[PDB]
Order: C-alpha cells, then structure tokens, then sequence
C-alpha cells in the first residue's frame, strides 16, 4: 500500500 | 539466520560494501536561491537518498529476517536520523559547512534563508564537529547507522511470535556492539578506552534523535506553509510520525 | 581541576545514591473520574514540585557544581523533562502496565485517554518501564543513567575547555557503570553489551521528552490548565 | 535575564 512498503518488497 | 553467524570483520565488510552512493544536487550556482529553491534542492536530494536508503537497509544484517511490516516501521521512524548522520559524516572534513552534496556545500548563513532552519544547522554542525574531535572512523560510522535503523523504532511496536522478532533485533544490536568493541581493540585502545568510546559514540545518537525530532517538526510546518512541495514518499514518511 | 574526577567507582555510586530526590505525593482528593483539566493539574502540580528537588539533586551530581551558572542552567533547561521521565519510568518498574506518578497516583493507559495526545506518551513510558523491567535495571545503574542525561543532553548545544570537563565526567560515569556490571558478575562481553543496551534507551527517552514538550506547549496555548512560571520558563527554553 | 532557575541553583 505505502510507497515504502512497495519499494521494500520490490524485487 | 545469517546475521548471528557473522564474525566482527565480516560484519564490517558487509556494512561497508552496502554503503549508498553520494548523490549530487541539481544546484545551479548561477541561480539565486530563495527559501523555496533551497528547500526544493534539499527535498529533491532527500527524496532520491530515500530510495538508496531503502535498498541499503535490505543489506543490513538481520533486517531482511524481519517481517515486511517491521521493516516499514523501523525505516519510518529512523529515516531522517539516517539522512542526518550520513550528512554529518560526509561533512567532517568541512568545518563550519554541511556537505549536502559534493556541489551543495552550505554554511549557517545560508541556513538563514529558511526560517527556523538555523537551529537545525547549528546542531548538525556541532555533531559534525564532535565526530571530528573524536576522529570517528568509517568502520564505526556504518555501525552507528545500522544501530539507528534497528534501535529507533524498537520501542514503538504483543505475541509470542512478535517477541521473537524484537528478540532477534536485540541479538543483532548486540552483534554490532561486539563489532564496535572489536574495532576499538584493533586500533590499540585499552579496555577502559574501549568502553569509554562506545559510550561516547552511543550518546551522540541521543542528539541525532533530537535533531530528527526537531527536523521532523520543521518539515511539518513546511507542509502546511505549503510553499515548498514535498515528494510523495517524503509525505508518507512525514505522516508516519503523526 | 575538578574533584569529581578523583572519585573511585564506589565513591561515585554512593555520591549519586545519596543525592537521590525524595518521592513526592499528589493531592489526596479521591474523586476517581478524572477530567482533562483535573489530571493535567495534578501532573503539573507534581512536576513543578519535583523540579525544585531536581535542582538540589543536580548540584549534588559530581562535577555539576564545577560548571558556571549559565552552563548549569542550559543543561537543566535541556534535560528537565527527560530526567522527570526516567524517574517516573524507574519507580513504575514494579507496577507492570501502570505509571507510578506518585504513591497515591497510579495510572494506566486507559486513564491517559482523559487528555488528548497523552496515551501515546503513556504507551512509550510504559514500554520503557517494561524494557527496564526485562533488563532487571538496578538502582545503582539508574542513578548513573540519570546523571548521564543531565550532562549529555545539552552538551552539544553549547554554541557561541568546559565541555572537555563534562565529557571527562561522562567518562567517569561510564567507568562507574562498567564497574557495577563487573561487580555483578557479568563477563567482559556482557558488560559492553549491557552498556550499549542501557545507553540506547536514552535515545528513546530523548524522543519521549520531545513529544512531551510539544504536548506541554499545546496545553500552554490551550490555556485550560494554568502553568507555573517555573514551568513556563523551562518550557520556553525549547523554542 | 531574570530566571527562577537562576535563584534555585544559587539557593540549593
Ligand atoms: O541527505 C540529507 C538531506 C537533507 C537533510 C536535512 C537537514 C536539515 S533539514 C533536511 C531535509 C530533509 C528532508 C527534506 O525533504 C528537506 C530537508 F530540508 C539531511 F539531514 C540529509
Ligand atoms: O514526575 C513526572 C511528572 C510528570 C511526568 C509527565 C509524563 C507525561 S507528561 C508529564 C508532565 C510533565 C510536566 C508537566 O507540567 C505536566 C505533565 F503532565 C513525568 F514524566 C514525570
């Protein structure tokens, strides 16, 4: 949901 | 878990190898800077640094073992602290100046271009001056920066499984403490000097938290004052503290 | 030269213990349902009386007397709420889930709801108290941590030899902490690990003070709860 | 400047 959330899980 | 099986030297190598690059600013020296342009330069720079910081945190030993929600929480509370200790560190060799970027080197007089930014500038200069007096080493800086990431949000989190998550973080934190002590003994310090320098380094994190708290409030007063537009990621980080 | 640097570790522990302020009481009115104005009144009245004893305790901290008046003022202006909070956290250790503001004023997080924005500060204080509980924080360690806050919190804000003395005293307190841990049977590795764990909590105590200071500032321009001139001056130094 | 804290420290 959050931008930080996406970038953290982004692979 | 691999974090608890790393030696002291392996811990230092992994931290050094994960260091994010030093980013440049879009600073135009011909252009005159108003309040809105400096804070635009700083906001632009900070937003690009946050991307590198996120990918830096994934390479911190133990951080990947945390749940995704725990990773979000730690970065949300520690992000400005990490930006500030990084800024303070790369400014060590420039007394009286803050090196935001290699092309953006500011003194407190230019800090007056933004209202209330002066106080935060002085505290950052004092911290950079303290690092210089202590002759802080690169190996110690990366340790402190990872300590901030793991420590700043640990108190702010319930179950038997969530306790083992805080327990793991404290196991990693202790591993970094062993690493710092390993560094200071390797430099020739005695046991008394080792514990003294460890205390001196960790007491600076108190002042860095204070700067982050103040800087966070100033960013909030900016968001309302509405003059300098914040990036979408920086607004999500700003909302995490309120 | 300063006499505090000549003290041994034992002599430093006993000086800090002997300087401990007393535990004060709150108003004995047992009207149980607290309003926002009534609860903030009790805490403000209590905090103002504790401030007076904090000043006597500061003058008894080894090395504090050797500073100029303005440096003492600066250090206390910067740390007074931190010092109040770590004292509150300490005496709340044996009362899990509660905050012992006074022996006759024991509150839980539900009672923090009576004041807006107070439950967040309670939860942080309760979390610090539980953390002190899980570490089995000893009184001798507590008095060292509190003195460290006094000398450390304002020493990076001495803007324009004196700071060299404060850092020399801080090093003494560190030596005293390690000495306490070696005396308790901890190994060399357990000593520096525990030293680090204790000092990292000070970063959170600083965080709590900053949130608490904003809460007191907003209560000032709410004008609901009158504030003593002493608190107004301590509050005013953070702006 | 006048500060209550000035008086408390001097009369401790
Ligand atoms: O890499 C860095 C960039 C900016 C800062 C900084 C310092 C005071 S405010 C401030 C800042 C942070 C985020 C922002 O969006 C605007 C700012 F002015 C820093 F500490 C590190
Ligand atoms: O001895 C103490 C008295 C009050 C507190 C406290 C805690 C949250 S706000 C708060 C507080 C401080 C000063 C004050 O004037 C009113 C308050 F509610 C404390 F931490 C220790």
């Amino acid at each position: 949901h959050k931008i930080l959330h996406r970038l953290l899980q982004d692979s | 878990s691999l974090a608890l099986s790393l030696t002291a030297d392996q811990m230092v190598s992994a931290l050094l190898d994960a260091e994010p690059p030093i980013l440049y600013s879009e600073y135009d020296p011909t252009r005159p800077f108003s309040e809105a342009s400096m804070m635009g330069l700083l906001t632009n720079l900070a937003d690009r640094e946050l991307v590198h910081m996120i990918n830096w945190a994934k390479r911190v030993p133990g951080f990947v073992d945390l749940t995704l929600h725990d990773q979000v929480h730690l970065l949300e509370c520690a992000w400005l602290e990490i930006l500030m200790i990084g800024l303070v560190w790369r400014s060590m060799e420039h007394p009286g100046k803050l090196l935001f970027a290699p092309n953006l080197l500011l003194d407190r007089n230019q800090g007056k271009c933004v209202e209330g930014m002066v106080e935060i500038f002085d505290m950052l200069l004092a911290t950079s001056s303290r690092f210089r007096m202590m002759n802080l080493q690169g190996e110690e800086f990366v340790c402190l920066k990872s300590i901030i990431l793991l420590n700043s949000g640990v108190y702010t989190f319930s179950t038997l499984k969530s306790l083992e998550e805080k327990d793991h973080i404290h196991r990693v934190l202790d591993k970094i403490t062993d690493t710092l002590i390993h560094l200071m003994a390797k430099a020739g310090l005695t046991l008394q000097q080792q514990h003294q320098r460890l205390a001196q380094l960790l007491l600076i994190l108190s002042h860095i938290r204070h700067m982050s708290n103040k800087g966070m409030e100033h960013l909030y007063s900016m968001k309302c004052k509405n003059v300098v537009p914040l990036s979408d990621l920086l607004l999500e980080m700003l909302d995490a503290h309120r």
